[PDB]
């Protein structure tokens, strides 16, 4: 797991996720895409112990698929936000669990907004500009502090975006594989292909 | 999960050609205090069975009330209660094997070292051994504690395998574990005195001896040991 | 702390010839430094020519038998009284060991006896259920002394055609029993020279379609 | 154990050892770690020996409930999907498996899946699993083309194991491998090491690190 | 091990058995526990095998000079006094336990050292694993004015029930003999009560039977 | 063990039973736990075995060496000599002794050191594991200037007691008599004072 | 439990 | 728990309450469905005695169960409900295990098997 | 953790008619990793066979201390050190490191070349000396070792017959070992000749 | 530290080192040499703990250049491995022993061989065709175990060791930021630039 | 702690200190540990103060049950309700319990509860921390019959001596009589038993 | 807790 | 070890 | 280390 960011610009959500898969001294896998859509104009990305992250995610798709049938109606990013933290904040005082932390990116079409929303395994919830987990963080913060603007454009979106992989790349000890890069807005969830 | 509080040491037992014999001291420690010294520690059950017990005494006498409790139970309904369905030495080893090895799987055992004696309704001899761990097993001789180490060797040097049985008459026997006493109260610092003896014949039955005691003791040559090594007066 | 395992020595071992098989333990059973018994048979007949011996901790490998010979009787009454082959009774204890994985019977199981189409056939189990049918299994304490010796003698490992520069193995055949008791009493004595839980007796089970018969030999005693 | 399960042109190939070790013991050189679930379908099994082997027939069985139910085969995701989703039962419990559920669909194509007790589920066209499975990697990835011929993936998978076999101390015995098509898989045969090492020595002329 | 010591009217006589263990494996089936330290001074040992061995020749070294120096045969109290400085100024982590006898000018004298440093008088001593087997048997058959013979038979009778009950003990029985007034008698493998069977099979292989690589002459020449 | 001292009219008197454990197992049964360190200058040992030996040949043997350079020693002096090494190796030491002595001016001393190393002048000292049993009975029967035989029946009596109670105790009750007349051993079987 |  | 057996055979080898919920079935709406060579067209008859009915909010009677799955029904609209959701849970639940939507077959199967169980199950009609 | 098994290996000798043989693996490893086919585990000091398994370092360091004092001994003494002498400098070379020892298990082997005996020893990590008519047995797979020789040997074997017999002992109790084989040699040792030997096993 | 090969063909030995220094989650460097120069015809790579790796590689370095100028000659390999060996082996029972393991790849002039020793903190001594020390050998091995030759040139030796060090990008967990190689021969040492 | 009871011609006598202990600070100098679970059948308490007077509270309670249904409960009756309690819960509980009654037929008797529950029939018991300092005393003094001014002063004389050596154990000492008469209270003061 |  |  |  490991690396997930998200950065929200003017008309819409980025995330970018890393690929590789670890166990051990070994990268498994270079292509994992760390990501499930919960409805047409919301995704969300996860990271954290293994096994628990795509279960976490399978139910929470399940649960939102499912009340997006019963009322022909797609929750807005918010309402799946908190649905989601509520569902991790039960989590933290169970007999085992959840170790997942994951960002929800998210175009509202009733306030034609971008939303992203950071939340760790502990139900924290934070609404931010630009969000990260681990130790990504750490880097990319202080970088977006700096070069980050509210009105940018999503191309302008995935440059900021570039010099934060660029820099992970530099400083980072592990080699993480690259990111698969996904747009949230208006017009639903796209995949960018050559990042 | 028990740490076992007022102990009994030793129990020792043996084959004859006849019958069984085991045996016992009357002491309940606690710790290194010589806490009780009236503690039966040999429970006939029937006419036909001794059953010795080592180890916590209040687990001792919890299955004193199961051996009573189970007697009972037989004669229920049971016109030949004291006759072709009386208890065998058999049945109440493997009711006491069933319920030690239940107790330690349930992680809260008896801690107990148990010595079945009898002899059965054919006239076959019955001896086996069960513990907190469920272990159980048969041997010519069995003790347990200090017994294991002290009596066995001694009551082996008579019946050392199965022949040697029929070859072992009854006196010579209780000579045996009576000298296998007075060796474990030489060496074992928590053994006592005074024990009890049973002897379980196919002919004469269950003879049951309490209040004895080690006799002719060997001490008078610790008068000519002086010092630990240089020391003369 | 309460340590519910002991551990009780001794040493299991099964051959298997083209028409028949055994299974082999000494009857030693000890606790420490101390002997409990010269004689405490643990190699059984379990009926419908199977025999079984779970060697280790030996309240866990009495509770192993005693439930396998249920399982047999239970077999008979729910299944028109057919015979429980071999391949049927492996997998069965399998189950019988792994139902108890987190809190395990600290055994090693082996049953020898004979498959449907009348060969010989020994099954050897881990603790927790692993299975697999082999020629030769050593078990118990003195397992690591006796096991690479049937490797040798048993599967002829190691074992080359003279003069044909190391290059054509010494070809595999079926052992008569004659040839296959040598092996296991050579095995035994050689195991209580050099592993002080082995000694005293060792009982042979052997099975043929005609049933089972036991032979038995003393052991040295120290 | 060292066992590895790769897609190709021509189908898939899986290739495993037979040693199961306690400790430094070597407990058994004849070990089968792959299971045949159905004609379509294999298990490789690594880690606890019955953990893997329990499991993994238990998985049998219920991909053989799913066809009497559903007049159908069972996709290798879903068949995949009932033992990951067994395993994240028991996470924490202490389970030990490294798996790779192997087979043909029509719906599909070729397919492995990886699944773990920590409960990982992952589709990809290698992966080598087990204390060995490094040694194995090496082989493997420096020789993978996605065109090798039938003949040359079943080699390179046999190759493979050997050299894990060799180095990996926790591997050894035997080579068993498998051939997995759209008419379903296709058993390659057992190869002792005792003689397969010697052979591909000599005919390869690699291994000069051992005395000849 | 198990070793003893016993007195008698004209002397001492120390016992020993002649297994050595490395955990559950016998390592020697016939290692000598029985040590001179002078020629009428004689040591059993048991405990960490190479301790006893090299605390028994240390002390022997010195009491040779000491002999030499003082123009005296070395007494039993000298060795002792030696052997316990020397070992409790070691805390224990040297272990020896050792049954020290011997005859000298003063007369003859038995004694015990634990490996802390503690000594022992007495008229009859056993230690190692098999020492509460031994002692049974001392404390049931010694009496007071032993003979000689009576006083040897009462040894290995007590290294017997150890070498039979203590897994921690095999094989044979040593035995030496310290009387007033004449040379020691040490009686390597007094008895042999544990000689193996003869083996069923000649295990022997057909020459050519292991494949070679390479051969070459060696030279240990110049 | 279960050691005592007594002063009385004459001098005084040591005490001690004879079992040496090791565990639950008796080591020794015939233990001589009183050791001289000077001809009327005596010790009973309790503790390790080892140390307390180990202690006492240290002591005899400055007290030889004193004695050749300056004479009898006091009592007193010798209960230093033990309370210097007691002290100064008490993290390394299991040893509680009893030190008696009988000096012509002094007549019968009696000093305990206990584990600390500390010291204390008593008329008479208990101690060893089977001490505590025989607090109450000690208390209640001592006075001071017995006669010889009351003082060999109140130390009779005592060990009995504590023999009886504590596993750690057994064997025979040995005594060691110290007056101007000399030094007398005494020894008492089980058959005599267990039934006492 | 052995391993594989 | 209320225990009651409602739902039991009568001497002519008829489960009474089961032929009366057919009767409840036979008194609901009309609902047709036909299947043409490229799809299927369900419809619905909607009883006309209610004007003043609001049609934006009112539950329609055909029910996406999942989003190539309809269904529709005749007989009590309470009842209705209560398999729908039912259906509804079961299609997302087979996604998530099986990686793959229902076939129409499975769903029906399902809905059919519900209905089953309340017909011999103690204290439910 | 454990150093005795960090690296592998095993060492076997055995006594003959006039003859001894000395045998050993050749795998060197780091746990589970196999780094070398080539590790000997057996030296000489003129005509004295010592061989040595455990910790590898340890294996080395004791070959060159045991070559620098034999050498020494051969300058005073104007003669080569025989087996028993050696067998005792061992002991006491080791007994000198107590309480910070070598963790290994040496065995020596050779021919008293005055008086014609075959002689071998074994040694504990701390000087214990074994002498044995028979074999000795050293290593990671030294259970196994004790077994096939237990059964397979017999007094008194010829040189050929004798090379066969630890061979199979070794090879067989190699297979049985994570940590032992990768290779193997025999030395076969007569009074003086001695022909050492590799043998082809298994690479696994 | 982490990554040190080293492979011997026909006329030379190659060292492969990697260039990455990590403490804690920043990569501090990306181009350091692994390396100590002990004479001419002999070099010695070095991994380990930390400050440990190069205080030992220089005092080695110092040691062996002292030799050669009190004698002026230079030190076989061989000599200059058993050196390195014992030192390690001194260290391994004091109060804080080096951790660190090297390769020593020297040519050896009288006897016009090139010769690879590996040698680890214990002072464990081998002598090997091919190297390698910490986890880049479970994959390096067998690898050469497969393509290796015993007679191969400098050139075929540097395009097994690009095969060790993709394999070693494809499948090690961290970024070791690539390898600085060196050759050493008849004519001395001599480092690579393009790799 | 220390308690006592002790059986005598007319009936049986339970005694104790009255002291509670939170440490070395005494938390209560003048306790009651002795507890009547019944008119005439009685227990001393030992060990924790919260265990045994839950416990005791739980025996009244059955008792004063068995009592409208079946009559006056026996004294080996209300031993085995004890009993019950302290073998089943032995895990949870640190209680030292002796029970004492007067029945009309079996007059005086005492049963002693130990920690794990066992039950030992006597003529008379001892226990609590400072019991161990007058064992020695106690079977040196103690005979059957005693009339009830000799069993007042075998009790007043060995609790002031565990009293005495024992840090907890201190303040009044207590008694209660148990006889066909009926129900007794005593207490004596320091100044009187010290000095005995 | 307090004791008695 | 031995105590007294 | 070996014992006895
Ligand atoms: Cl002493
Ligand atoms: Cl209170
Ligand atoms: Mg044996
Ligand atoms: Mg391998
Ligand atoms: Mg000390
Ligand atoms: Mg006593
Ligand atoms: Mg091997």
């Amino acid at each position: 797991m490991d690396i997930i960011l998200g950065i929200r610009v003017q008309d819409s959500v980025i995330l970018a996720s890393s690929k590789a898969v670890t166990r051990g001294i070994s990268v498994l896998k270079d292509s994992d895409d760390k990501t499930r859509q919960l409805s047409p104009h919301t995704l969300m990305s996860f990271a954290g112990e293994a096994g628990d992250t795509v279960q976490f995610a399978e139910y929470i798709q399940a649960n939102i698929q499912l009340y997006s049938i019963r009322e022909d109606y797609e929750l807005s990013p918010q309402a799946v936000s908190s649905f989601v933290r509520q569902e991790l904040a039960k989590s933290i005082r169970s007999r085992r669990p959840y170790q997942v932390n994951v960002l929800i990116g998210g175009y509202d079409k009733k306030k034609n907004k971008p939303e992203l929303y950071q939340i760790d395994y502990l139900g924290t919830k934070v609404e931010l500009p630009y969000g990260a987990h681990g130790y990504s963080g750490f880097y990319t913060f202080s970088l977006l502090d700096h070069h980050y603007r509210p009105d940018m454009t999503t191309e302008e979106g995935l440059d900021l975006l570039k010099l934060c992989v660029q820099e992970l790349e530099k400083r980072m000890p592990m080699d993480f594989k690259g990111v698969i890069v996904k747009i949230v807005d208006k017009d639903g969830i796209r995949q960018v292909d050559d990042f | 999960t028990q740490q076992p509080i007022v102990t009994g040491t030793s129990v020792i037992s043996m084959k004859y050609d006849n019958g069984v014999i085991i045996a016992a001291d009357n002491l309940g420690s606690y710790g290194s205090l010589l806490r009780f010294n009236g503690v039966e520690r040999l429970i006939p059950v029937g006419d036909n069975t001794v059953v010795g017990i080592s180890g916590d005494i209040s687990d001792m006498q919890h299955i004193e009330r199961l051996l009573k409790d189970l007697v009972t139970e037989n004669a229920y309904d049971n016109p030949l209660a004291d006759a072709e369905e009386a208890l065998e030495p058999s049945y109440i080893f493997e009711y006491l094997a069933t319920v030690m090895y239940q107790r330690r799987s349930k992680m809260n055992p008896l801690w107990n070292a148990i010595i079945v004696a009898g002899v059965q309704s054919n006239g076959d001899q019955f001896l086996r051994y069960v513990n907190l761990l469920g272990v159980t097993y048969s041997s010519p001789t069995l003790a347990t504690g200090f017994g294991a180490h002290m009596a066995n060797p001694l009551l082996r040097k008579v019946v050392d395998r199965e022949s040697d049985i029929p070859k072992t008459t009854v006196q010579v026997a209780e000579e045996a574990i009576v000298n296998a006493m007075r060796v474990l109260y030489y060496r074992d610092a928590r053994s006592s005195r005074n024990f009890s003896l049973a002897i379980i014949d196919k002919n004469t039955g269950l003879t049951f001896k309490k209040n004895l005691q080690v006799e002719n003791m060997k001490w008078d040559f610790a008068k000519d040991i002086k010092g630990y090594g240089t020391q003369k007066i | 702390q309460f340590n519910p395992y002991g551990d009780n020595g001794g040493t299991i071992l099964g051959i298997a010839g083209e028409d028949f098989a055994v299974l082999a333990g000494d009857t030693r059973n000890i606790t420490d430094y101390s002997i409990n018994s010269r004689y405490e048979p643990k190699v059984f007949d379990c009926g419908d020519n199977i025999v079984m011996s779970a060697n280790g901790f030996a309240a866990d490998g009495d509770a192993l038998v005693k439930r396998f010979k249920n399982s047999v009787k239970w077999y008979h009454f729910d299944h028109n009284d057919k015979k429980l082959s071999i391949n049927s009774a492996a997998r069965n204890i399998q189950h019988l060991l792994y139902g108890k994985r987190f809190f395990p019977y600290y055994v090693h199981t082996i049953i020898a006896g004979l498959d449907e189409d009348g060969k010989g056939a020994v099954y050897s189990f881990d603790p927790v259920g692993s299975y697999e049918r082999e020629q030769c299994r050593a078990g118990g304490a003195a397992a690591s002394l006796i096991m690479p010796f049937l490797d040798n003698q048993v599967n002829f490992k190691n074992q080359y055609e003279p003069g044909t520069n190391g290059k054509v193995k010494k070809p595999l055949k079926y052992l008569s029993v004659e040839e296959v008791i040598k092996l296991v009493r050579d095995s035994f004595t050689s195991a209580t020279e050099r592993h002080i839980q082995v000694g005293d007796g060792l009982e042979i089970l052997i099975v043929t379609k005609d049933g089972v018969r036991k032979e038995f030999y003393e052991l040295k005693r120290d | 154990t060292t066992t590895l399960a790769f897609r190709f042109q021509g189908g898939i190939i899986v290739a495993v050892d037979s040693r199961a070790t306690a400790g430094n013991w070597v407990a058994s050189q004849t070990v089968k770690k792959v299971i045949e679930i159905n004609p379509f379908l294999l298990g490789t099994m690594a880690g606890g020996a019955a953990d893997c082997q329990f499991w993994e027939t238990w998985l049998g069985s219920q991909c053989r409930l799913h066809e009497l139910r559903e007049k159908e085969r069972i996709s290798v995701a879903a068949a995949s999907k009932i033992l990951s989703n067994l395993v994240y039962q028991y996470k924490g419990a202490g389970l030990s498996m490294g798996t790779m559920i192997c087979g043909y669909t029509r719906k599909e194509g070729p397919t492995i899946y990886y699944v773990d007790s920590d409960g990982t589920r992952l589709k990809g066209d290698i992966f080598c699993v087990g204390s060995g499975q490094t040694f194995a990697y090496g082989v493997l990835d420096s020789n993978y083309k996605w065109d090798l011929s039938v003949e040359d993936a079943l080699y390179l998978g046999k190759r493979s194991i050997l050299a894990a076999a060799h180095r990996d101390a926790y591997s050894g015995g035997s080579v068993n491998l498998y051939h997995v098509t759209e008419d379903g898989w296709i058993y390659h045969g057992n190869h002792d090491v005792g003689e397969l090492f010697w052979k591909v020595k000599e005919e390869e002329g690699s291994f000069n690190n051992v005395i000849g | 091990t198990t070793i003893v010591g016993v007195k008698f009217n004209n002397g001492v006589v120390i016992a020993a058995d002649t297994r050595s263990t490395q955990g559950p494996i016998v390592a020697d089936k016939n290692c000598a526990k029985l040590h001179r330290i002078s020629p009428k001074i004689w040591c059993a040992g048991a405990g960490t095998a190479a301790d006893t061995e090299a605390v028994t020749q240390l002390i022997g070294s010195n009491i040779e000079l000491h002999s030499l120096y003082t123009s005296r045969e070395p007494r039993v109290v000298s060795a002792l006094q030696m052997l316990k400085q020397h070992l409790f100024k070691y805390q224990g982590h040297i272990g020896a336990y050792l049954i020290v006898a011997g005859v000298d000018p003063t007369g003859s004298h038995l004694f015990s050292i634990h490996a802390h440093g503690s000594t022992d008088v007495g008229y009859y001593l056993s230690l190692g694993s098999g020492s509460l087997a031994a002692m049974a048997v001392l404390e049931s058959h010694w009496k007071q004015d032993l003979t000689k013979e009576e006083a040897i038979k009462l040894a290995s009778d007590a290294i017997q029930a150890g070498i039979w009950n203590d897994l921690g003990s095999g094989s044979n029985v040593d035995v030496c003999v310290m009387e007033i007034g004449k040379d020691a008698e040490y009686l390597r493998n007094y008895l042999t009560p544990n000689v193996r069977e003869e083996k069923q099979k000649s295990y022997k292989f057909p020459r050519g039977t292991t494949a070679v690589l390479k051969e070459s002459i060696v030279n240990i020449c110049d | 063990t279960s050691i005592m001292a007594v002063t009385f009219k004459d001098g005084v008197i040591l005490g001690a039973d004879s079992r040496t454990t090791t565990g639950a197992y008796i080591a020794n049964r015939v233990t001589d736990k009183l050791t001289r360190v000077h001809d009327k200058i005596w010790c009973c040992r309790s503790g390790s075995a080892a140390d307390t030996q180990a202690i006492a040949d240290i002591v005899q043997y400055h007290l030889e060496l004193y004695t050749s350079q300056y004479g009898t020693p006091s009592t007193e002096t010798a209960a230093s000599v033990f309370k210097e090494l007691c002290y100064e190796n008490k993290d390394n030491l299991t040893a509680g002794i009893i030190v008696a002595g009988y000096d012509d001016k002094n007549k019968g001393e009696v000093y305990t050191i206990p584990l600390g190393g500390s010291v204390h002048k008593l008329p008479y000292a208990i101690a060893g594991s089977g001490s505590t049993f025989i607090y109450g009975y000690c208390d209640k029967n001592f006075r001071e200037n017995m006669s010889k035989e009351e003082t060999v029946d109140f130390i009779k009596h005592s060990l009995s007691q504590a023999i009886k109670w504590d596993g750690s105790s057994g064997g025979v009750i040995r005594m060691v008599v110290l007056t101007a007349a000399g030094v007398e051993r005494l020894i008492f079987y089980p058959d005599e004072y267990e039934q006492l | 439990a052995p391993a594989x | 728990g209320y225990d009651r057996a409602l739902s039991i055979f009568s001497p002519d080898g008829h489960i009474f309450q089961v032929e009366y919920a057919l009767e409840a079935v036979k008194r609901g709406t009309c609902a047709v469905g036909v299947k043409g060579k490229n799809c299927v067209v369900l419809g619905c008859e909607r009883r006309s005695t209610l004007k003043l009915q609001d049609t934006r909010i009112t539950p329609s009677k055909v029910s996406k169960i999942d989003s190539h799955v309809v269904l529709s029904f005749s007989g009590l609209n309470a009842d209705s409900r209560i398999l729908i959701e039912k259906a509804r849970v079961e299609a997302q639940s087979h996604r998530l295990t099986l990686e793959d939507p229902v076939t129409v077959e499975y769903l029906t199967r399902y809905v059919a098997g519900v209905q089953q169980r309340y017909t011999q199950s103690g204290g439910v009609r | 953790s454990d150093p005795s098994s960090i690296n592998g290996g095993i060492v076997v000798a055995m006594t003959g008619k006039d003859c001894v043989a000395i045998a050993c693996d050749l795998r060197l490893g780091s746990q589970s990793l196999g780094v070398s086919n080539k590790f000997e585990k057996i030296f000489h000091y003129g005509h004295v066979f010592l061989g040595i398994t455990g910790l590898a370092t340890d294996v080395t360091t004791l070959n060159e201390m045991f070559r620098y004092k034999t050498n020494l001994y051969k300058l005073k003494e104007e003669r080569a050190i025989e087996p028993e002498t050696f067998t005792q400098l061992v002991s006491s070379s080791l007994y000198e490191r107590r309480f910070g020892p070598y963790f290994v298990g040496p065995v020596v082997a050779g021919i008293n070349s005055k008086s014609g005996k075959p002689f071998i020893a074994g040694f504990d990590l701390i000087g214990c000396i074994d002498e044995a008519k028979d074999f000795i047995v050293s290593g990671t797979a030294s259970d196994q070792l004790f077994g096939m020789c237990e059964s397979l040997y017999e007094p008194n074997l010829e040189p050929e017959d004798l090379f066969e017999t630890i061979s199979q002992a070794l090879l067989n109790a190699a297979d049985r070992d994570a940590l032992s084989g990768w290779g193997a040699v025999v030395y076969i040792i007569k009074k003086d000749e001695v022909v050492k030997r590799y043998l082809k096993m298994r690479q696994d």
